[PDB]
RNA sequence: AAACUUUCAACAACGGAUCUCUUGGUUCUGGCAUCGAUGAAGAACGCAGCGAAAUGCGAUAAGUAAUGUGAAUUGCAGAAUUCCGUGAAUCAUCGAAUCUUUGAACGCACAUUGCGCCCGCCGGUAUUCCGGCGGGCAUGCCUGUUCGAGCGUCAU
RNA sequence: GUGAGCCCGGGUCGAACGGCCUCUAGUGCAGAUCUUGGUGGUAGUAGCAAAUACUUCAAUGAGAACUUGAAGGACCGAAGUGGGGAAAGGUUCCAUGUGAACAGCGGUUGGACAUGGGUUAGUCGAUCCUAAGCCAUAGGGAAGUUCCGUUUCAAAGGGGCAC
RNA sequence: GAGACCGAUAGCGCACAAGUAGAGUGAUCGAAAGAUGAAAAGCACUUUGAAAAGAGGGUUAAAUAGCACGUGAAAUUGUUG
RNA sequence: GGGCGAGGCUCCUUCUGAGUUCCCUGGAACGGGACGCCACAGAGGGUGAGAGCCCCGUAUAGUUGGAAGCCAAGCCUGUGU
């Protein structure tokens, strides 16, 4: 589906001390927020290349 | 109240001289219906309600 | 007892069905006391019972409506809930005679020269 | 508070019938996979949000 | 081979269906078929199977036992056969499930909604067999 | 409970003048009259008429407010409006 | 003492209980639904937000009366009884 | 020459629908004629002359039959439709070939 | 068949016991990376904290 | 020498990878045209003998009628079914109904279970009082009806 | 076998899998302050030190510094560590019972867990009134969602009498 | 109705009481989580413990399958050599 | 201009072939071996392990019962205001 891994709302926390520049998922009170997203190394996230 | 002392009356013929409501915390409602001083609650339950 | 079949409910007339009606309400109201006083098969009972009542009215709606549809079989004018539900749309459309009115001339034209049946030799 | 409109200790009442666990015999049924309430609500832990 | 566009032969949509099954499906899904005598008596090969019938295990573990099926637990695709039980711990009873295609039904437990049923079920089998033959 | 209002139930609800009865009809007097007449409606004295109309006098003619209600749904007034 | 000093404070309520979508979105002051848009006779939407049209959209309820219309079509919006059937 | 600078995988029609799309068709044809037997399923239609000077040496089918066509062959106008000949008013004859 | 329904609702505990929730009705999920403990950086001028 | 640290092995832990499974996704194809003032979609509150949820349902409330099938349901309890039958079932179908408070939402309002108006019926001593029940009362516009207004044009 | 790898033995295990020739790809990891999950050393370490303070006997109990009764010693010191309310919470209130989990120790105790119970009004509030202010109507804008308008350039209605 | 698609970190965010639990005043954000066994046959009875449990002894084809449950890798840990 | 209309089509309904034969392994044959049978059916699924013949279904013509429409070979009649 050309949708997937792309149904969320994330941003990156910037270049830091901490932790990589990859886009985390926004919000809190649950285990996703602050999680990578749209990568396609990430968890849950959108596939390189995907199937047409 | 009114209802209450009408569908009492129907029922068992009741007759109260007060009926004091409230609700529950349950959100059903409960009625303390006083008597006439001639009649006797204790035989109404006894008979009518058999609350013994 | 408590269990009330529609087989002998749809022979009864409305007097008849009120009455019984009344005493399953009845025997429902006493039943529910004796079961918040004490526990035993009677909850059997109320289940029949309130199946009963929910028979009786049902027999009685249906008599209802079967008499008042006879009623307003040769009228203009019907309730909105005898008249049929269908969809809103299919409701809205156009009647059959009113879509197939044509006017004269196109009637003119089709009884002179209609589709006909033919074929065409090879 | 005390004071309270009807439509709010209508959805406090409803809220305490749900305050419960499940019964016991929930578990023992053929293909049983509910284990607790997983919906279960304290007055300290999660606002009812009204 | 399936020719027909509304068969299905879908591995996934057939346990679906299976498993999910109402119970007046499941009725007919739990079909056992008749004794040698049975069949030649009735010109009848299955049946579903019902309380008050009486059979005989033929595969599993409890093979040769016969007895009259006390209870069809169609919720658990399995029928109960007396004294086809186990011990618990304890050595209280409990009885043994079997699939209804693991038996052979031995006696019909015979009433008229049953004898329509077997009276149809032969009817169309001649009638079949004729117009084919 | 809510508080009551003075002039709200009892002989003001209870009685109607013939001014309040003739617009409460939609009729003109002749008619009002005639149909009075016709089904049996009586004039009524109220104990204290100033209760009932504040400037009413001895001359005031009463009637009961359920006699006009009933009066609402005679046939006439349909003969009386179709003949006009 | 913008931090947890500050948050003290909160006692008030910006948001109650909408009567048309039932969320906490009723703005107490403007008496304006932040969610559906009440008392606006149009539910609110946006195309920008494919996931709360998804949240609301029809079937995401009971579909008291529309579960009923594929029946009623496949029969073809049919009435009567059935030919000698029990009844009045 | 690539023109691939607009949102072109919006608009991208593949035809997978392709032997679907013909069965569709020849069973329409099928049903069309089995409603019009014995009638032939289509209309009797003129042979014209292509125009501009690269097509004028290919003649092929037309839309319709003119009216001094059909009046020359004795075929009524409101006739003509009814027994499966088109009929195109805007054509004339120019010449008499 | 008590019993086993009681052992069955004590054995459906025991996740639950291993993470430490104070009953079924503790669902809480906490903040283990708080953005503003892993984001920004401290300049010279105004901190986030002290 | 032991202990300690490290290395190698066996067993036991920790953890949930691997393998196998799949009532689920994903994509393609084929068929169909059917929401709502006759009150929709959505929301709230309720309903089971023993349920919090999911599911189903609406005070006729895990359901009524009708049709079909033909002996279950099942976790417990309690009852079955005249089994040669107006008939079990958390069954299937579904044409008859019921369908709380709401919502385009419609007497006026609603952060209130607030305040009304019209017409009937019933009950309590009741011509006056009190209570219950039933049916109604939104807006824009069309066609018609009836009641009107204006030296606006006239006739008499 | 130079090698990436291949094959066999032993153990464990429980339902499928492989060789050869072609075809096909979401096909080969040590790094990306990766992604998700899990686990170490640090380390039985840093601490667990504001709000003056605890002690004796008996009972309960498997077990008592932080349970109870009695006996003492202290503190709040009426701008209270007291007696009641508004907001907010929603059953935390009361009784009985209790394994684990939680109460950064311990727990027989608990705002924890389990089952029940508890909120009674003509006179107290709401309900009524208007305040700052907000929204319909007439009417005028605006492609339109809608904007202004709240007394207006509105036929915006009450009463009485009558042979 | 199908597939030279994916096989529970994959495939829809969702194979499960998933647009749920949870978070935010709000607009909105939004998970984790499948598998005992053919059949519960889910351990009678004895014994030690306050209990949780332990040990015998059964059940099973197998408990080297004990509702922490198919298989049970590595990191890391204990004992033994 | 009217009215019949044989017949056909569409949709729900009743019904459909053949091993649980003998031996071995196994907790359980649905595995191996032998002897058969059905097949316009050897698609798929279930059943205690790979089942055409144990069960549901699968193929094919038809065959019970019912409702509403449509098409249609032909056949009766009025005749020109
Ligand atoms: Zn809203």
């Amino acid at each position: 589906s050309e949708k997937a891994g792309h149904q969320t709302s994330a941003e990156s926390w910037g270049t830091g001390r901490a932790v990589a520049r990859i886009p985390r998922v926004s919000g809190g009170g649950t285990h996703r927020a602050g999680q990578g997203a749209f990568g396609n190394m990430c968890r849950s996230g959108r596939m390189f290349a995907p199937t047409k | 109240k009114a209802q209450i002392k009408q569908a009492l009356k129907k029922l068992y013929d009741i007759d109260t001289v007060k009926i004091n409501t409230l609700i529950r915390p349950d959100g059903t409602k409960k009625a303390f219906a006083r008597l006439t001083p001639d009649v006797d609650a204790l035989d109404i339950a006894a008979t009518k309600l058999g609350l013994v | 007892n408590g269990k009330v079949k529609a087989g002998q409910l749809w022979s009864k007339n409305k007097e008849e069905l009120t009455k019984i009606l009344g005493e399953l309400k009845t025997e429902l109201s006493q039943l529910r006391i004796q079961k918040i006083s004490s526990s035993g098969a009677k909850l059997n009972k109320i289940h029949d019972l309130r199946k009963s009542i929910a028979r009786v009215l049902t027999v009685i709606n249906a008599k209802q409506r079967a008499q008042l549809r006879l009623f307003y079989k040769n009228k203009k004018y019907l309730p909105l809930d005898l008249r049929p539900k269908l969809t809103r749309a299919l409701r809205r459309r156009l009647s059959k005679e009113d879509a197939s009115r044509v006017l004269e001339k196109t009637k003119k034209r089709l009884t002179h020269f209609p589709q006909r049946k033919y074929a065409v030799k090879a | 508070p005390s004071h309270k409109t009807f439509r709010i200790k209508q959805k406090l009442a409803k809220a305490q019938k749900q305050n419960r666990p499940i019964p016991q015999w929930i578990r023992l049924r053929t293909g049983n996979t509910i284990r607790y309430n997983a919906k279960r609500r304290h007055w300290r832990k999660t606002r009812l949000g009204l | 081979m399936k020719v027909r566009p509304t068969v299905s032969s879908s591995r996934r949509k057939a346990r679906k269906a299976h498993f999910s099954a109402p119970s007046s499906v499941r009725r007919v899904i739990m079909s056992a078929p008749l004794s040698k005598e049975l069949r030649e008596k009735y010109n009848v090969r299955s049946i579903p199977i019902r309380k008050g019938d009486e059979v005989q295990i033929v595969r599993g573990a409890h093979k040769d036992k016969e007895g009259k099926v006390t209870s069809v637990y169609r919720l658990k695709y399995v029928i109960h056969v007396e004294r086809v039980t186990r011990e618990k711990a304890t050595g209280q009873t409990v009885p043994i499930g079997i699939h209804p295609s693991n038996v052979v039904i031995t006696k019909l437990h015979l009433d008229k909604d049953r004898e329509n049923i077997l009276a149809r079920i032969k009817a169309g089998r001649e009638q079949v067999a004729k117009a084919k033959g | 409970g809510k508080a009551k209002k003075k002039g709200k139930s009892g002989a003001a609800r209870n009685y109607m003048t013939r001014t309040q009865a003739v617009k409460k009809l939609q009729l003109s007097l002749p008619d009002f009259r005639k149909l009075c007449i016709w089904k049996g409606i009586y004039p009524r004295e109220p104990r204290d008429r100033r209760k009932v109309n504040k400037s009413a006098t001895a001359s005031t003619t009463f009637y009961y407010t359920k006699d006009i209600q009933y009066l609402l749904h005679e046939p006439l007034l349909q003969k009386f409006r179709e003949q006009k | 003492t913008k931090g947890t000093s500050s948050f003290g404070k909160r006692h008030n309520k910006t948001h109650g209980l909408c009567r048309r979508c039932g969320r906490r979105s009723l703005h107490n002051q403007k008496k304006v639904c932040a969610s559906c848009g009440y008392p606006a006779a149009k539910t609110r939407k946006y195309n920008w937000s494919e996931k709360a049209k998804r949240r609301k959209v029809t079937g995401t309820g009971r579909m008291r009366y529309l579960s009923t219309v594929p029946r009623r079509f496949k029969n073809g919006f049919r009435t009567g009884v059935p030919k000698g059937a029990r009844g009045p | 020459n690539n023109h691939f600078r607009k949102h072109w995988q919006r608009r991208v029609r593949c035809h997978f629908d392709q032997p679907g799309k013909k069965v569709t068709r020849r069973l329409a044809r099928r049903a069309k004629a089995a409603a019009l037997a014995p009638r032939p399923v289509d209309k009797l239609r003129p042979i014209v002359r292509c125009p501009t000077v690269k097509y004028n040496r290919r003649t092929r089918l037309g839309r319709g039959f003119t009216l001094e066509e059909l009046k020359a062959a004795g075929i009524p106008r409101l006739l003509a439709p009814t027994i499966g000949i088109a009929v195109d008013h805007r054509r004339k004859n120019l010449s008499e070939e | 068949l008590r019993s086993k329904a009681e052992r069955q609702a004590k054995l459906a505990q025991r996740k639950m016991n291993r993470m430490a929730r104070q009953g079924e009705a503790d669902r809480h999920i906490h903040a283990s990376m708080p953005k503003h403990l892993f984001s920004g950086k401290r300049t010279i001028g105004k901190t986030d904290r002290r």
